[PDB]
């Protein structure tokens, strides 16, 4: 309601309210992210009905600005407004210092925004964890990964979404330092593969440069899902 | 206070419970059926009978226009689609009047989106309990269709159904249908998921009604059908 | 239910109560006001290696002459810490001189109650440590989610943090030199670090009397003040 | 309370620092100038000194005299401990938007962890010198200083203004330090030809006690 | 005193509008007078009502009027606001605010609501 | 008050985007074209039980507010319009409302309210009269918002010369037809002694009324 | 100042408009010698808008959206009278700073019988000052000129061809000129030299 | 400031007077075969250019498309009146760019908003000289190259007529999907 | 505070207007029928004391010159609803200068009841009003719910017994039919649900002719009529 404190302390010092918009976002679709030297591959898991479904309009690694990036899991609907939101934010940023938005401050923007969300009255938690990848004003890549409750933590490899606990155990098990383009893109894919099913049309991977983010092409991801079953036998 | 019926809350789970009942209602309400053809966008539905006196001339309570290159129907509650087609129509206009360039679909949809969005986060209020089938012709990609819903979520489709009997539509729509369809193919195939969907074997002419959008000589022309036209294509239907 | 303001029958309000629940859950920080400074230390909990340890730091700076250490709700805190930094550096801009800890204390807890209408909707679930020098030496504060803030000899926060205030009682003398306040301070961490005092698993900030400048060690220093413990 | 808003409201009987008050006149924006109609004695403001400030091999010269009513008054303020602002025009305005330009680049460095760059606070600052453009403001300022990409030398004025470059002076006679600038300038010079040049250039400044700056890559020495 | 309130707020120049040339000092024009053209109306009333029959009138008027316009749709699509027309006795009469009409462009609907209610 | 921020910010009203450039545009020294300034004579006396107005025109200056009540414009054409619009329709959903027959009165407040808002901005002049339940009303609104009750009354450029002879040749208990002739002997004088067009005639009875444009 | 001159011609079930075609800033500088001030607000509505080009531009895209508005929301055809009183609510809701344009509405009466046409003239003041005329009309800065050709060449009922060639010989201003004659089953657009 | 653009077949170009020497506040390239030049106020400019380059940014990044060069033209149109209601000062406007729909085109509006679409637009104290030789030498079917020495050619009338010297300009070129920048001193 | 009372509830159906339509199943019963040369609508005005004036107790009202309307429900949302019905005509006439088409009224009243029935804080109607009316596309007879829902009916009955009553009006109903023969067919349908003896003063009729004003029938032309 209007001026109503939706989310509220509970009797154990918990906000149920963020409780559940935690178990909201577990409940949405995976997302990984690598970052390696001077790029940061990111990939999302893609559901859609065959021979009725559209793939072009279901997008998920959206480009914020000319650098920073944003994957998300959880309520689409959410992430396209807070989406609009930080895309705004982005260009207010670049309107005042005529130079790129680096990945901190739209970062700690967002955790700020959805902080806000948690402690306003007449609104409820936004009910993703979006994680933002880009390069700073020292141009290093780096990634940050927010929740509904507004934490923010700088990230190496980082996954969320459904089953992410498995991906997050297989990444930190797995992942080297200072690797190559194919070698992150195929991590990335078995990594989400890891808790998803073996299939070309369930991935979406793209590479993201300080020139920009290219989109993988289907023949690649063909050639590396093909590999990856083989080598799983 | 204690009178608060609390609609931006979530379940124990993971969901908003009312949202969930908004889609109960999408899924108690007449079949709306969508289709994307080689040279042009069908969308038919189906008339509930509210009774015999209905003025059939003329009232087609399902698909809507909302611009020149626009148009929609609904699955849910009709007043609340006349208030959400106002609007897209108003966002769609003052678009135009301020890019001077005819609406792309992605953008209304996103619009319609936002206002159910803010519906469902903002405020108190109950969430707009209507679903639309919003599909159209625009130079970027060509004809395209969309599929909005309460929760904000949206989504291209080739072919799709919502309402009643939804699940029968899109298994008939999975099986018949092809790229290079003419409008005529498309027509029947509209037909026949409807009498699939209605479990009818002849399609009663004065229960259905249908439209679709030609972009012929380079200039869009939205055609809504009567019953001449609808009883000739259930004619040429049942003899093939 | 009930609404955000309702007294307990007791004169309690509950949202305060419930709010001094969520602050013990959190990481450990300690700090001694010797008169020297303030040697405000913390945990470093590491979720798993994969954490870069650059952008996850619970010592913040309010300002040059003032550093804190944040527990319970993370996010509830930076809002705390840059509402602080923003009133500083206003002050700063009216008058002079720099902002005393007592009135930053105070812009803090004003912040923290501004939840009952008398806009915030809940209140700030977050206990911070907030330490500093200024005019009249140096100063250690404390604000629980209730308001009552108080001044500290020394203090601790965070999970299992009555181990580190009974150590504190039982350790803390007068006239403590700098020194002895640093090997005190990574004594009590250690005595209730649930893992080893590595080098890199702890975050200190100094704010000395002479120099008065928000100094976070550096690893060399960390490494030499760890040393330097007994057995 | 409501009870009076509405007793004061019926009877027909109606603070804070950092907010700016306007006359009541039909046009406040000109209310000034009407002033200035009337008389001239409020409004003898102390002005600035010409500044002249610019780049060289080794870091950046900022020269400045001392004459205001005062002849001892400070041109020179320490927006960052690598950025330093210069004072030309209207003496207060220049000074309070200095010091205000500090405190949010202060407030940005404490949150954005990261040291600032001179091309933005040259727009921060010329955002807000335009945001009161019309209402009568006059103030003369060269930002200098170093930045990740390298030296910068922004001039930015109370219309907006915001010019990069290598060679920059602003007050009254600014035109004699321009000419006898552009008689002997180099990029490659000494840092006591360079402080030579400054000085004899503001003392042909102020003809027709000079107070001289020189910045480097790790902050500022008074000389 | 006037011209809002410096707070370092840092955001000064947008990317949804530009700042007017008189910002919030409000030089008396024609648009000036025009704006305060159904405030000061019912400024005279409330004065009226609360002289002549007592505070407690304009009390009541006032608490009426923004709880029939507390219930509204959310801000983007227009609201009839039909009781408050009835409160305050304006659906007898058409004026110039009823009819013709402004068209309006560049602040997302969520922004809209951030501006209007203060989240 | 905030419900009146609501208030003015969904309804709409008098936009104003294009005041400064108008003030770049006049300061810079253009002349622009002018208004259509469609004051002539025109007048209305208080004959037997029913009100006589007069004007000249092809611009019908006869306006309609009500079944027993027309009235007549001198100034700006668009001004004169919009306000005989509004005032025409501001009584109708009145009696729509109320349902009674409609009052000289109300509608003589009602314009004295709305002319008294903007001080001589609006160049509108107007002599409305009718019959309601308190017999004949004839009323000489003027452009400050000043009514007032007068047996006859002449308004225009050329009201003087109209005055004049209504002055001269009124008398009480007046038959319509002397009424029709006098109102003549006032527009068709002043049109052709003052520097057009038709004269117009319309008795104003409390029921069935009749209106004659070519009257002259 | 972009100035021009419009004009239109009536007759037997057939209505012509015709306008110049100069845009110029700075009094007497031309810039363009090609800019649209006729506008096809419907197939039976068309607006001639003459004055400076950005209130030509802007009354015009006006228009349009209300237009458009009303169409898709009534779902039918629209009516001129309804175009005519749209336009001057809209040049009336600016009564201080107007629109400096002299706009001219042609249109056609669509009697519902099957539906007979007629014609339908109007001129425009600043303000908004509509006068059913249903003869010619003229409207323009230099409309003081055209007003003698205007009376002048009158004949009533006119062939088509005929009203083609009557408004064409009797058409700050300048640099060209079109006419697009209006016949209610089809429309003929042609330049003069 | 004098601002000249041109535009034809398969060419736009477009100059104005760098004047420091090196005025970068002019020409602002929108992402994608877009750029925008403007006129005026040192601030003026860098304040409208900005806000019109950051709303363009803004929609094409919110939308994943390429705003085309008409919307663009009639946007900063729209957005120049509703400045010029904000601010009362003058501002030059000379949109053009490249569009699949139309190929090439240019676009000259004025501080009143008074836009239109030209194959040859003037702005500034210098409107009126290289108008007279845009209208005389301008041609059909023309190639970059000589459009270029017809700027040459009124950037040299520029300099006999007045007194200025040492005068310098800086061309912007759009062709082939590809946008070139210049530094042309005469 | 502001909440939504008429909230989505399980299984949907939207329960809170519901209730409102059980208002308008113990309404008094007020039909129409679109003649080919008019409209007519028609209603059952009770006599609850005998002391009532019966001219004061309106139910069949004008918004415009050829625009009726009737109701059946409570009184007082059929007087606000006439009230804002009657604003918007007339804005729609100073907006256009014409009377205002019979579905841009009936869309305006749908919205506003549809507003109500969302807008927090606020039940909805307890009315179905009935639109009638004439304009230059034809004869019009609409009926807007509590639910805000139009219906381009041509011959409707709304109130007590209204299945009893619309299935009666279609047994006796073509779409060729004079005004005198619509009139009585009304009148049929009226007196065949009463549960009593229908004389003069227990009914009002309004119609609406092919180029006269909308008018109400007087008490003799009633009388006469039920001859």
């Amino acid at each position: 309601s209007y001026d109503r404190a939706i989310t509220v302390f509970s009797p154990d010092g918990h906000l149920l309210q963020v409780e559940h918009a935690l178990e909201a976002v577990k409940k949405g679709g995976c997302a990984v992210a690598i970052k390696s030297s001077n790029f940061a591959v990111l990939a999302v898991e893609k559901k859609n009905i065959p021979k009725l479904q559209n793939p072009k309009t279901t997008e998920k690694l959206i480009k914020l600005d000319e650098h920073n990036c944003l994957a998300f899991a959880g309520l689409n609907a959410d992430a396209r407004v807070l989406v609009n939101k930080t895309r705004l934010e982005c260009q207010r940023y670049y309107l005042n210092m005529d130079e790129p938005a680096p990945v901190d401050y739209i970062a700690k923007y967002v955790a700020k925004v959805q902080q806000k969300f948690t402690h306003r009255g007449g609104v409820r938690p936004f009910g993703i964890a979006t994680l933002i990848a880009g390069f700073k004003n020292n141009k290093e890549i780096c990634i940050y990964q927010t929740e509904p409750s507004g934490i923010y933590a700088a990230w190496k490899a980082q996954a969320i979404g459904k089953n992410a606990k498995i991906v997050q155990e297989f990444l930190e098990k797995n992942y080297q330092e200072n690797m190559e383009q194919k070698d992150c893109i195929f991590l990335a894919l078995k990594a989400i593969f890891e808790v998803v099913e073996l299939s070309s049309k369930n991935v979406e991977v793209a590479l993201l440069t300080e020139k920009d983010l290219t989109f993988i092409e289907e023949q690649e991801i063909n050639s590396m899902v093909e590999l990856i079953d083989q080598e799983r036998t | 206070r204690r009178y608060d019926s609390r609609t931006t809350t979530f379940s124990p789970e993971g969901r908003l419970y009312q949202v969930e009942y908004a889609l109960e209602a999408i899924n108690n309400a007449s079949i709306t059926i969508g289709l994307i053809t080689k040279d042009g966008v069908i969308l038919g539905a189906d008339k509930v009978f509210i009774s015999k006196l209905i003025d059939k001339a003329n009232n087609y309570e399902k698909i809507y226009k909302i611009d020149k290159h626009i148009f929609c129907g609904v699955a849910g509650l009709n007043a609340d689609a006349n208030i959400l087609i106002n609007q897209s129509r108003l966002y769609a206009q003052r678009y135009l009047y301020n890019y001077n360039e005819v609406q792309p679909v992605s953008q209304l949809v996103v619009q319609i989106c936002d206002i159910k969005q803010s519906y469902t986060q903002y405020g108190g209020l109950r969430p707009y309990g209507v679903s639309f089938l919003i599909g159209g012709y625009d130079t970027k990609d060509g004809y395209q269709l969309y599929h909005t819903d309460p929760s904000g979520n949206y989504s291209g489709w080739f072919a799709t159904a919502i309402g009643t009997n939804n699940l029968t539509a899109s298994s008939v729509l999975k099986q018949e249908w092809k790229n290079d369809m003419t409008l005529e193919e498309g027509l029947l195939l509209a037909l026949k998921t409807l009498a699939k969907s209605t479990d009818t074997e002849i399609p009663k002419s004065e229960k259905i009604e249908l439209a679709y959008l030609t972009n012929k000589d380079g200039e869009v022309y939205q055609k809504y059908l009567t019953e001449k036209e609808i009883e000739e294509l259930i004619k040429l239907y049942t003899q093939k | 239910d009930r609404g955000v303001n309702t007294f307990s029958p007791e004169g309690r309000l509950f949202q305060v109560e419930y709010a001094l629940g969520a602050i013990k859950l959190g990481s450990t920080a300690v700090g001694i006001c010797v008169n020297d400074g303030v040697i405000l230390a913390s945990e470093r909990r590491i979720s798993s290696t994969l954490i870069e340890k650059d952008s996850v730091e619970k010592l913040l700076s309010i300002d040059d002459h003032i550093g804190c250490a944040m527990s319970g709700l993370m996010a509830d805190a930076r809002t705390l810490i840059d509402y602080a930094r923003v009133e500083c550096n206003h002050y700063k801009f009216i008058y002079n001189e720099n902002i005393n800890i007592k009135s930053c204390v105070e812009l803090i807890s004003e912040l923290a109650l501004d939840f009952s209408n008398l806009i915030m909707s809940r209140p700030f679930g977050v206990a911070l440590l907030i330490g500093g020098v200024d005019k009249n030496g140096p100063c250690l504060w404390y604000t629980e989610p209730s308001g009552t803030n108080t001044r500290f000899s020394a203090a601790s926060i965070g999970s299992a943090q009555e181990g580190a205030e009974l150590l504190l009682q039982e350790n803390y003398k007068k006239d403590m030199t700098f020194e002895q306040a640093e090997i005190l301070a990574l004594t009590v961490l250690r005595q209730v670090m649930e893992d080893k005092l590595s080098t890199s698993n702890v975050e200190i900030c100094a704010i000395k009397k002479s120099d008065q400048t928000f100094y976070k060690y550096n690893t060399d220093d960390i490494s030499r003040i760890i040393d330097v413990l007994p057995s | 309370s409501f009870m009076n808003e509405i007793d004061n409201l019926i009877n027909d009987v109606e603070n804070d620092e950092l907010e700016f008050c306007v006359a009541p006149v039909n046009v406040p924006r000109n209310f000034i100038k009407y002033a200035q109609t009337q008389n001239k004695k409020l409004f003898d403001f102390h002005k600035g000194t010409t500044t002249l400030a610019f780049k060289f091999k080794d870091g950046i010269i900022v020269a400045v005299d001392s004459r205001a009513s005062s002849q001892n008054v400070e041109k020179i303020i320490e927006i960052n401990k690598n950025i330093l602002g210069t004072m030309a025009g209207g003496a207060a305005d220049c000074l309070y938007w200095e010091k205000y330009l500090g405190k949010i680049i202060k407030i940005y460095e404490l949150r954005n962890n990261e040291k600032i760059s001179v091309r933005a606070a040259s727009t921060i600052l010329s955002n807000i010198l335009y945001q009161y453009k019309g209402y009568g403001l006059c103030c003369g300022i060269i930002l200098s200083g170093y930045d990740h990409t390298g030296f910068n030398m922004f001039y930015v004025d109370d219309s907006g203004k915001k010019v990069e470059g290598n060679l920059f002076s602003c007050g009254s006679g600014s035109t004699y330090a321009y000419s006898i600038l552009d008689s002997a300038y180099d990029y490659n010079l000494n840092l006591d030809q360079a402080v030579e040049l400054a000085r004899n250039a503001i003392y042909h400044a102020t003809f027709r006690k000079v107070r001289v700056f020189h910045i480097h890559k790790n902050g500022y020495d008074k000389i | 005193n006037y011209l809002e309130k410096l707070n370092f707020d840092f955001k000064v120049k947008d990317v949804v509008s530009i700042r007017d040339i008189n910002l919030e000092g409000k030089e008396k024009n024609i648009e000036t007078f025009h704006d305060t053209i159904l405030l000061n109306e019912e400024k005279n009333f409330l004065k009226r009502t609360g002289l002549i029959y007592g505070s407690q009138e304009v009390y009541k008027n006032i608490l009426d009027r923004e709880i029939v316009s507390l219930s509204r749709r959310l801000p983007g699509i227009k609201s009839s606001l039909l009781s408050l027309d009835i409160v305050r006795n304006t659906i007898d009469r058409i004026d110039s605010y009823e009819y013709m009409e402004k068209i309006d462009p560049l602040e997302p609907l969520s922004e809209i609501i951030e501006k209007k209610m203060n989240i | 008050l905030e419900y009146i921020n609501i208030l003015k910010e969904e309804n709409g009203g008098y936009n104003f985007d294009n005041l400064k450039r108008n003030e770049i545009l006049k300061e810079k020294g253009v002349k622009f074209p002018q208004f259509r300034k469609t004051g002539t004579t025109i007048c209305g006396l208080v004959c037997q039980n029913a009100v006589i107005l007069g004007a000249d025109t092809n611009c019908s200056k006869l306006h309609y507010i009500s079944k027993n009540i027309w009235c007549a414009g001198a100034g700006v054409a668009g001004d004169l319009e919009h306000t005989t619009l509004w005032l025409q329709h501001n009584v109708e959903l009145h009696r729509l409302n109320t349902n009674t027959q409609p009052r000289v009165s109300m509608c003589v407040s009602r314009l004295t309210q709305e002319l008294f808002k903007y001080q001589g901005y609006k160049v509108c002049a107007i002599v409305l009269g009718g019959v309601d339940v308190n017999g004949p009303q004839l009323y000489g609104i003027h452009p400050h918002g000043s009514s007032c009750l007068l047996p006859f009354t002449a308004l225009g450029s050329g009201s003087l010369n109209a005055m004049a002879v209504l002055e001269a040749k009124y008398r009480d208990n007046m038959t319509i037809e002397e009424g029709k002739n006098l109102v003549c002997e006032a527009i068709c004088a002043g049109i052709f002694n003052d520097l057009g067009g038709n004269v117009d005639i319309c008795v104003i009875t409390k029921d069935s009324y009749q209106h004659i444009r070519p009257y002259k | 100042y972009n100035g021009g001159c419009v004009l239109g011609m009536s007759g037997s079930n057939c209505v012509a408009i015709a306008c110049d075609l100069r845009l110029g800033a700075n009094t007497f500088t031309t810039v363009s010698t090609k800019f649209s001030k006729i506008f096809k607000m419907n197939n039976n509505v068309y607006v001639g808008l003459s004055g400076l080009a950005t209130d030509i531009q802007t009354l015009y895209e006006i228009l349009r959206y209300r237009v458009n508005l009303y169409e898709v929301r009534q779902d039918a055809e629209m009516d001129v009278e309804c175009f005519a009183n749209m336009l001057s609510s809209i040049l009336y809701s600016n009564r201080f700073s107007p629109y400096f344009v002299n706009p001219i509405v042609v249109g056609f009466k669509l009697k519902h019988y099957k539906v007979n046409y007629e014609p339908y003239l109007t001129a425009y003041d600043l303000i908004g000052a509509k006068c059913e005329t249903r003869d010619f009309v003229v409207n323009g800065v230099t409309s003081e000129q055209l007003f003698g050709m205007c009376e002048s060449l009158y004949v009533k009922d006119q062939d088509e061809n005929g009203l083609f060639e009557t408004i064409s010989q009797c058409l700050i201003s300048g640099w060209g000129a079109e006419v697009l004659v209006l016949t209610p089953e089809k429309i003929i657009k042609k330049k003069l030299k | 400031d004098t601002l000249i653009g041109l535009r034809g077949n398969n060419f736009v170009v477009l100059a104005a007077d760098t004047y420091k020497n090196d005025d970068n506040t002019k020409f602002y390239d929108i992402h994608g075969n877009k750029c925008l030049l403007l006129g005026g106020s040192i601030g003026d400019r860098l304040q409208f250019g900005e806000f019109i380059r950051k709303n363009v940014h803004l929609y094409q990044y919110q939308n994943n498309t390429d705003m085309f060069v008409k919307s663009f033209a009639f946007f900063t149109r729209k957005n120049l009146a509703y400045y010029l209601r904000r601010n009362p000062f003058e501002v030059n406007c000379l949109i053009a760019g490249y569009d699949k729909k139309d190929g090439y085109q240019l676009y000259w509006c004025d501080y009143l908003s008074n836009m239109d679409s030209v194959n040859k637009g003037a702005h500034g104290y210098g409107a009126y000289l290289v108008s007279a030789i845009l209208d005389k030498y301008y041609h059909e079917n023309l190639t970059v190259d000589e459009a270029l020495d017809i700027f040459k050619l009124c950037f040299e009338e520029l300099k006999k007529r007045f007194l200025l010297t040492q005068i310098n300009y800086e061309l912007r070129i759009m062709y082939d999907n590809k946008v070139e920048t210049q530094y042309v001193t005469v | 505070y502001s909440f939504s009372l008429t909230t989505f509830s399980p299984t949907g159906k939207l329960v809170q207007i519901e209730y409102a339509l059980n208002r308008v199943s113990s309404s008094s019963p007020a039909l129409g029928i679109r003649a080919k040369n008019g409209v007519i609508i028609a209603t059952e005005k009770k006599s609850p004391n005998e002391l009532i004036e019966e001219n004061s107790i309106f139910k069949i009202q004008q918004i415009s010159e050829h625009i009726g309307i009737v109701y059946a429900g409570m009184p007082g949302d059929f007087r606000v609803l006439l009230k804002r019905a009657r604003k918007e005509a007339i804005r729609y006439s100073l907006q256009y200068g014409s009377e205002i088409l019979v579905k841009e009224l009936v869309k305006i009243i749908a919205s506003i009841v549809q507003e109500f029935t969302q807008t927090g804080g606020v039940r909805p109607f307890g009315l179905s009003l009935l639109i009638c009316g004439v304009d230059v596309y034809g004869y019009h007879l609409y009926q807007i719910d509590p639910s805000g829902c139009y219906f381009n009916w041509m011959a409707t009955c709304v109130g007590k017994d209204y299945q009893n009553n619309m299935s009666f009006l279609e047994k006796r109903y073509n779409k060729d039919i004079e005004i005198e023969d619509a009139i009585h067919t009304a009148i049929l349908t009226l007196k065949e649900s009463y549960e009593g003896v229908l004389n003069e003063k227990n009914i009002e009729i309004g119609v609406a002719y092919d180029n006269k004003p909308f008018k109400i029938l007087t008490q003799n032309e009633i009388k006469d009529y039920l001859i």
